C-alpha cells in the first residue's frame, strides 16, 4: 500500500503521496491564535487556525512556528500540523498508511524520539521511517556521490556523500538560514524608515524577500553601484496599497550566508563551510566532490547563489581542478522528490520501523534502523 | 418568538429617540422622542382646554410642548436626569405605545462603546430592580449594526443625536482600541445652525424651540458635495433660499445655512470642537489597524445613526476618503487611484439598531439572556 | 570653543554647554500655533509660539510635537526648536560652537542626514556628531559595561555594551513609550466619567500621568485590593478648580509597559524584551550584563519600577544570577549628562565631522564618521 511522503520543514510542510512527481500539498508551518476577543455570534471562532487558514487571517492571529531551528519546540502545536496534514490537506486516514519523516542532521535525539512516539502513539500509523533532508536530495538529483548543500528556513547543513557512503565526520551545520534573512531584511528596512514588526508582519517581509532579493556577483562592486545608480532600486506594493522603494537592501540581505557577521555570529560563510568539509574528506574523493555540489531548498533559489558559490570555491580550490555546481530547476521540492522516490524503491520495505517493534522496543528504536 | 411564546422587545434607549419593536420585525413600531416636562404658564400661548397631565412624556410631550417645560434624561449617552429617565421607560412599557406591560417579556438593550461604567451598571440594576425583567442583554451598539446589515468585518460610523462614534469590527472580532469618538452629533448640528439663523434675524430660545429647528434641520439641510461648488452656488444665485413656517406662522427663509450647518461634521473647528472631520477620523482609525485589515475596512464602510441621513453624505464621504488615500498612500500617483476599491455601505434604511440578528438569530429559548440573577 | 550638549529627544528638548553637570535649559518640543484668527492686533502678533510660551497659552494653541517616535517629521518646526534653542533659550549663537546631537538607535538615515545638513547650512556650526542616545547613558554612570536601556517619550530601546564595545546585532526597540502612556490614560478615564481632547487637554493628562501613577509590585493583588477599598483614591485639581479623583487607574497606565496588550501591540513588554536582548549576547557577557542593568529616560521614573523590573528578571533569568537595577536618582537627565562627559573628553576631539568634511562629502558623512 502507498506511503505518506512529508518533509517536516520549518517554513513550509510538504506533504503528498509515495510515487508522485510533487507534492500534493504546501502550506505554512503556522499556527495562529486569536489575539482579540470575538464578539460576534455565527463567526465559527476556534481556538487555533493553522496552515493556509491562518495565514489567510493573520490580521487578528498572532502567528507562532513550532519548529524552530529545525527542533520542534511545541509539540502542542506539532501535533496540530500534522493533524492538518492527514485530514485536511491530504484528506487521509493515517493508521492505512505508512510513512517517511524527514529530519536535519546534528539535531537532538530526544527530537527523533518524541516524533517518532507521536507517530505511532497518536497517529497509530504501520510503519515509518526518518531520513535526512540531505541525504534525499542525492535521489532526487539521480546519482551517488556529492556534497549536498541544503538550506530551509532553519537550518544550512552540509553532507558530504560517495560511492553511496556518508561521511559522518566532516558533516558541516550552521544556523543561519531563511529565517534570519527575514529578520535581516526586517532590521534593515529601517533604514529607509520601512518599521515592519510583529509577526503578521513578518510574513510580508518575507514575500519581499521571496521576489525582490537576489545575490551579488561581487558584493563591494554592487555597493559602490547601488550607492551611485538607481538601475538596482526596485518597488513592491503592500497589502494596503502603499508602494515602497528598495534598494542595496536586496543584496545586502542574502549577502549574509557569506559574511555570517551581518548577523553577529563569527562562524565562516556557506562557501568557507562547503569547502571546509571538502578539505576534511579523505583526499582521494575531494577530487570529485568538487564536482556535484549538489544545492537544495528554497534559500537556495536567490538568483545568481549558483554563480557566487563557483567563484568562491574556485577562489579557495587548487585551480587543476574543476568546480560545477548542480542547481535542478525543482530545487525548491528536491527533498520531498528524493522521498518520493526512496519511499517507492524496493529494498526499503523490510527497513521501515514497524508498529510490531516500536511497542517491544520502545522509541529507542530509532537509533537502530534510521541514520 | 420564544417557544414559551414570551415576546422580546429592543429599546435603542436613544439619546434623542427611544425605538422600540418586537424581536424579527424589520421596523420598529414606535419612534418617539425621549422629552419628558411639567405644564409652565406662558404668556404668549392661550391655554386650551387640552388637558395637560403632571408628566408629559414622549410623543404627547412633543406635540404639546408649546405648554411645557422639556427636559431630556439622557444627554451624550450618558443618564444625567435618573427620574425622568424611569419614568420614560415607564412610559413605554405602560398601556400606552408598547404595552407589554410585564417582567415576563425579554428586553434588548443597547450601550455606545466606551460608556461610563456606572451609566451600564444603573441600568442593569433599575431593569432588575424595578420592573423585575424575567430577561435583559445589553449589546455592543456597533455590532448591531453589522448584524442588521448581513456582514461581519467593516467599519461602523454610528453618528446618533448625542456621540458619533467609529468602531472597527474585522470578522466578528471586536477590535477595541481602534475605537474613536467624536463629539459632533445631531445635538449639536441643531444648536450650531440655531445661531446660523440668529444671525439671518430669527430669535429661537425657548425649550419648545429646540424641536422646531430640529425639524428645520431635518427637512432643509444637506451636506455639501463640493464646498466650493456649494459656495458659488449660494453667492452666484438665489436657488438655496427655501421657506419654512414656524408653529405662529411666520414664513422664515433660510439659505446657506441649509449646507454651512451640516458641515461641522466635516470641520469641527467652525463649532469649539479641536480634532478632525469624520472622514479623516475614519481614515486615521483605519490607518492604525494592523496592515492587512485595512483592505477589507476600505471596501464596507457602514453607516448608522439618523445623522447620517443628510443628502449627499455618503458621497461627500466617499470623496474625502479617496481624497485622503491619493494624499497619504499613493502619494499623489493621481492615475494609480483606479485600482482604490472603495465602498460605502449606505442602505437607505438607517435606523440601523433593528434586532432580527441580536434576537431571533441569537435566542429563541437559551442560557445566553442575562436573566433574573 | 566649548562644545554645545543638545539632546533633541522628543518630548523635553535639553540643551546647555559641555562640561556643565545639569542642563542650562529644558524646555518641551513643541510648536503651538493659533486655532483663532488673529484680530486683537497689538500685542497679540506672534504667529507661532515655541516652548514654553505655547505650553503656556495652551488654551488658545493647536499644540503638536514635531517628533514622532522618535522620528523628526515636521522639519520647518524643527528649525524653529532650534532657533529658540540656540538664539533664545542657551543665548550663545551658533557658528562658534560644534555642537554633539543625540539621537535613537534603528532610526532612518534620513533623519540623521538632514540632520547635519540643516546644521550646517542654517545655523553653520563649526562641526558636530550624533552619538547613540544609550551609549550616553552608559557614560553617564561612569560604567564600562552594562545594559542600557532607556524609556523617552517616544522609542524604549535596550543597547547592550561589554568592555565599551557594543553588540548592534542585540540591539532591540520598541516603539512604546511616554506618549502611548498618556494616551492610553486619556482613554480610561472615560471609565469613569471624566473627559479629556483637546491637545491642550493632553497637556494635563500627561501631568497627572506624572504624579499620581505608579507601577504595581504585584498588578493582580493591586486589582483585587483596588476593588476592596477607596484606599487607592488620591485626588487632583484641574486648572478649572473641578476636582477628580482616581482608583485602579493609577496602576493601569505604568502596567502598558509589562503588558503591550492594553494599547493592543502584540510586542513583550520591556521586562521580557530586556531578557530577550540579554539571550542574543555571546554568553560569557550574559553574567555581567545581569548586574549593571542601567534605566535611563524619564518614563522610568515611576514609583517601584526598579524593584518590579527586578522581579521580573530575576523569575525570568537562571535562579543562579544576581540581578541588580541601576536605577541612578538622576536618571532623567542620563542622557545629556552622558553627552556633557563625552564631549569633554580629550579623545573625542577627533572625532567630530568638521565643515570641510561635510564640504567635500556631502551629508553622508555622517554615515562614515558616526556610530
Ligand atoms: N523564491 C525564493 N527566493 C528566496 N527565498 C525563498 C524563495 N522561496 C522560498 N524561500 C525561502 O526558502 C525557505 C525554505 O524553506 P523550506 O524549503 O520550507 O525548508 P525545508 O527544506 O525544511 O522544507 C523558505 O522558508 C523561504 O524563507
Ligand atoms: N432625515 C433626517 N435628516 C437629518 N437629520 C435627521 C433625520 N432624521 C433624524 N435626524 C436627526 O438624527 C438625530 C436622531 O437620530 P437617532 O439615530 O435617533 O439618535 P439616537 O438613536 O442616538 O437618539 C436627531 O438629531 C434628528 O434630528
Ligand atoms: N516623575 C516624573 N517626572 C518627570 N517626568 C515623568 C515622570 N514620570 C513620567 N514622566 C514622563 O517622562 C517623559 C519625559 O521623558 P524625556 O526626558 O522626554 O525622555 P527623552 O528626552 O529621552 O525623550 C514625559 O512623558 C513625562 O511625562
Ligand atoms: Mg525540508
Ligand atoms: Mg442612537
Ligand atoms: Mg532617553
Amino acid at each position: 500500500t502507498t506511503a505518506l511522503v512529508c518533509d517536516n520543514g520549518s517554513g513550509l510542510v510538504k506533504a503528498g503521496f509515495a510515487g508522485d512527481d510533487a507534492p500534493r500539498a504546501v502550506f505554512p508551518s503556522i499556527v495562529g491564535r486569536p489575539r482579540h476577543q470575538g464578539v460576534m455570534v455565527g463567526m465559527g471562532q476556534k481556538d487555533s487556525y493553522v496552515g493556509d487558514e491562518a495565514q489567510s487571517k493573520r490580521g487578528i492571529l498572532t502567528l507562532k512556528y513550532p519548529i524552530e531551528h529545525g527542533i520542534i519546540t511545541n509539540w502542542d502545536d506539532m501535533e496540530k500540523i500534522w493533524h492538518h496534514t492527514f485530514y485536511n490537506e491530504l484528506r487521509v486516514a493515517p493508521e492505512e498508511h505508512p510513512t517517511l519523516l524527514t529530519e536535519a542532521p546534528l539535531n537532538p535525539k530526544a527530537n527523533r524520539e518524541k516524533m517518532t512516539q507521536i507517530m505511532f502513539e497518536t497517529f497509530n500509523v504501520p510503519a515509518m521511517y526518518v531520513a535526512i533532508q540531505a541525504v534525499l536530495s542525492l535521489y532526487a538529483s539521480g546519482r551517488t556521490t556529492g556534497i549536498v548543500l541544503d538550506s530551509g528556513d532553519g537550518v544550512t547543513h552540509n553532507v558530504p556523500i560517495y560511492e553511496g557512503y556518508a561521511l559522518p565526520h566532516a558533516i558541516m551545520r550552521l544556523d543561519l538560514a531563511g529565517r534570519d534573512l527575514t529578520d535581516y531584511l526586517m532590521k534593515i528596512l529601517t533604514e529607509r524608515g520601512y518599521s515592519f514588526v510583529t509577526t503578521a508582519e513578518r510574513e510580508i517581509v518575507r514575500d519581499i524577500k521571496e521576489k525582490l532579493c537576489y545575490v551579488a556577483l561581487d558584493f563591494e562592486n554592487e555597493m559602490a553601484t547601488a550607492a551611485s545608480s538607481s538601475s538596482l532600486e526596485k518597488s513592491y506594493e503592500l497589502p494596503d496599497g502603499q508602494v515602497i522603494t528598495i534598494g542595496n537592501e536586496r543584496f545586502r540581505c542574502p549577502e549574509t550566508l557569506f559574511q555570517p557577521s551581518f548577523i553577529g555570529m563569527e562562524s565562516a560563510g556557506i562557501h568557507e563551510t562547503t569547502y571546509n568539509s571538502i578539505m576534511k574528506c579523505d583526499i582521494d574523493i575531494r577530487k570529485d566532490l568538487y564536482a556535484n555540489n549538489v544545492m537544495s531548498g528554497g534559500t537556495t533559489m536567490y538568483p545568481g547563489i549558483a554563480d557566487r558559490m563557483q567563484k568562491e570555491i574556485t577562489a579557495l580550490a587548487p585551480s587543476t581542478m574543476k568546480i560545477k555546481i548542480i542547481a535542478p530547476p525543482e530545487r525548491k521540492y528536491s527533498v520531498w522528490i528524493g522521498g518520493s522516490i526512496l519511499a517507492s524503491l524496493s529494498t526499503f520495505q523490510q527497513m521501515w520501523i514497524t508498529k510490531q517493534e516500536y511497542d517491544e522496543a520502545g522509541p529507542s528504536i530509532v537509533h537502530r534502523k534510521c541514520f | 418568538m420564544d417557544s414559551q411564546g414570551r415576546k422580546v422587545v429592543v429599546c435603542d434607549n436613544g439619546t434623542g429617540f427611544v425605538k422600540c419593536g418586537y424581536a424579527g420585525s424589520n421596523f420598529p413600531e414606535h419612534i418617539f422622542p425621549a422629552l419628558v416636562g411639567r405644564p409652565i404658564i406662558r404668556s404668549t400661548t392661550k391655554v386650551g382646554n387640552i388637558e395637560i397631565k403632571d408628566l408629559m412624556v414622549g410623543d404627547e410631550a412633543s406635540e404639546l410642548r408649546s405648554m411645557l417645560e422639556v427636559n431630556y434624561p439622557m444627554e451624550n449617552g450618558i443618564v444625567r436626569n435618573w427620574d425622568d429617565m424611569k419614568h420614560l421607560w415607564d412610559y413605554t412599557f405602560g398601556p400606552e405605545k408598547l404595552n407589554i406591560d410585564t417582567r415576563n417579556c425579554k428586553i434588548l438593550l443597547t450601550e455606545p462603546p466606551m460608556n461610563p461604567t456606572k451609566n451600564r451598571e444603573k441600568i442593569v440594576e433599575v431593569m432588575f430592580e424595578t420592573y423585575q425583567f424575567s430577561g435583559v442583554y445589553v449589546a455592543i451598539q456597533a455590532v448591531l449594526t453589522l448584524y442588521a446589515q448581513g456582514l461581519l468585518t467593516g467599519v461602523v460610523v454610528d453618528s446618533g443625536d448625542g456621540v458619533t462614534h467609529i468602531c472597527p469590527v474585522y470578522e466578528g472580532f471586536s477590535l477595541p482600541h481602534l475605537t474613536r469618538r467624536l463629539d459632533i452629533a445631531g445635538r449639536d448640528i441643531t444648536r450650531y445652525l440655531i445661531k446660523l439663523l440668529l444671525l439671518r434675524g430669527y430669535a429661537f430660545n425657548h425649550s419648545a424651540d429646540f424641536e422646531t429647528v430640529r425639524m428645520i434641520k431635518e427637512k432643509l439641510c444637506y451636506v455639501g458635495y463640493n464646498i466650493e461648488q456649494e459656495q458659488k452656488l449660494a453667492l452666484e444665485t438665489t436657488v438655496l433660499v427655501e421657506s419654512y413656517t414656524l408653529p405662529d406662522g411666520r414664513i422664515i427663509k433660510v439659505g446657506g445655512e441649509r449646507f454651512e450647518a451640516p458641515e461641522a461634521l466635516f470641520q469641527p473647528h467652525l463649532i469649539n470642537v479641536e480634532g478632525v472631520g469624520v472622514a479623516e477620523l475614519l481614515f486615521n482609525t483605519i490607518q492604525a489597524a494592523d496592515i492587512d485589515t485595512r483592505s477589507e475596512f476600505y471596501k464596507h464602510i457602514v453607516l448608522s445613526g439618523g445623522s447620517t441621513m443628510y443628502p449627499g453624505l455618503p458621497s461627500r464621504l466617499e470623496r474625502e476618503l479617496k481624497q485622503l488615500y491619493l494624499e497619504r498612500v499613493l502619494k499623489g500617483d493621481v492615475e494609480k487611484l483606479s485600482k482604490f476599491k472603495i465602498r460605502i455601505e449606505d442602505p437607505p434604511r438607517r435606523k440601523h439598531m433593528v434586532f432580527l440578528g441580536g434576537a431571533v438569530l441569537a435566542d429563541i429559548m437559551k442560557d445566553k439572556d442575562n436573566f433574573w440573577m
